[PDB]
């Protein structure tokens, strides 16, 4: 193989595994913050669905 | 927390309808015949406040008018409501099958004396309509603001970038 093509291999195989590296930080941090807050679209534990309350007119008034 | 708001003495003094339950069994029929539109008044206000303290007024005049009910027999009609109600009161179960011919004594003099209709199998128990000028409650519940949902999930799916990211594995 040329020099060439060993360096632009090389800077290209860098460029990987760096933009990698760095997602994998944020990947980490992500987590972190979703678990903290509880805001995102992960650890979204469930809770009651809404649509099971019976909102009739009940037989006494005060409820 | 807060103090919990109840009306006076005052505000709770209505003549009361001091009858017993055969009494008010016997005459049942006419009443929610007669008495409908202040009872209904009442109940809808009890359904839709969901407060009995938002409810004493209306409750005043369902007891405006089950007495004034009760006077309207009393001046015509005393005695075969007397014997009727007795008939009623004998029984433990109360029924009113045992007092058919008390009853159409009563109904007679009722019909005949205050041209009232006693009810069919059917109509009592109709859901009515009613119409009132007291507004609307918009949070009967006394509910606080809900929280804002989670953002939902919305943009056009990407490929994962440079596969699963796991520690060596390139896809
Ligand atoms: C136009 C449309 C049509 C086009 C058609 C074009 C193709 C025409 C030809 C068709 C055939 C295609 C063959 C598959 C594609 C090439 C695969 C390849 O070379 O991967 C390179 C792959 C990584 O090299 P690369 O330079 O990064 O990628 C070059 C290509 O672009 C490779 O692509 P990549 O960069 O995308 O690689 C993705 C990623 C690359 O990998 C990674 O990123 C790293 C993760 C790899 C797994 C590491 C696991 C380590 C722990 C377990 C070790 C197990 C024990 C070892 C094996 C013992 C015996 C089983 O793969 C994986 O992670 C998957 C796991 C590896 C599967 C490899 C394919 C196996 C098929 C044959 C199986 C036979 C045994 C093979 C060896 C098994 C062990 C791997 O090499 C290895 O991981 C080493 C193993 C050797 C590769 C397998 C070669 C396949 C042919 C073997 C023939 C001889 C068989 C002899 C008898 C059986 C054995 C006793």
């Amino acid at each position: 193989d040329a020099p060439e093509k060993n360096y632009e291999r090389t800077m290209a195989i860098l460029q990987i595994e760096s933009e990698k590296a760095e997602l994998r930080l944020k990947e980490l941090e992500v987590r972190r913050l979703m678990r903290a807050k509880g805001d995102g679209p992960w650890f979204q534990y469930p809770t009651i669905d809404k649509a099971l309350i019976d909102h009739s007119p009940k037989a006494t008034p005060d409820n | 927390p807060g103090i919990v708001e109840l009306p006076s003495l005052e505000d709770l003094k209505v003549q009361e309808v001091k009858v017993s339950s055969s009494v008010l069994k016997a005459a049942a029929h006419h009443y929610g015949a007669q008495c409908d539109k202040p009872n209904k008044e009442f109940m809808l206000c009890r359904w839709e406040e969901k407060d009995p303290r938002r409810c004493l007024e209306e409750g005043k005049l369902v007891n405006q008018c089950a007495l004034e009910f009760f006077r309207q027999i009393k001046r015509h009609c005393a005695e075969p409501f007397t014997e009727y109600w007795t008939c009623i009161d004998y029984s433990g179960l109360q029924l009113f099958r045992r007092c058919r011919k008390e009853q159409a004594q009563f109904d007679k003099c009722v019909l005949d004396k205050l041209g009232w209709v006693r009810p069919d199998l059917g109509e009592l128990s109709k859901v009515t309509k009613v119409k009132t000028d007291r507004p609307l409650p918009e949070n009967p519940y006394h509910s606080r603001a809900r929280p804002e949902p989670n953002p939902e999930v919305e943009g056009d799916l990407k490929p994962a970038r440079h596969g699963s990211r796991l520690f060596f594995w390139t896809m």
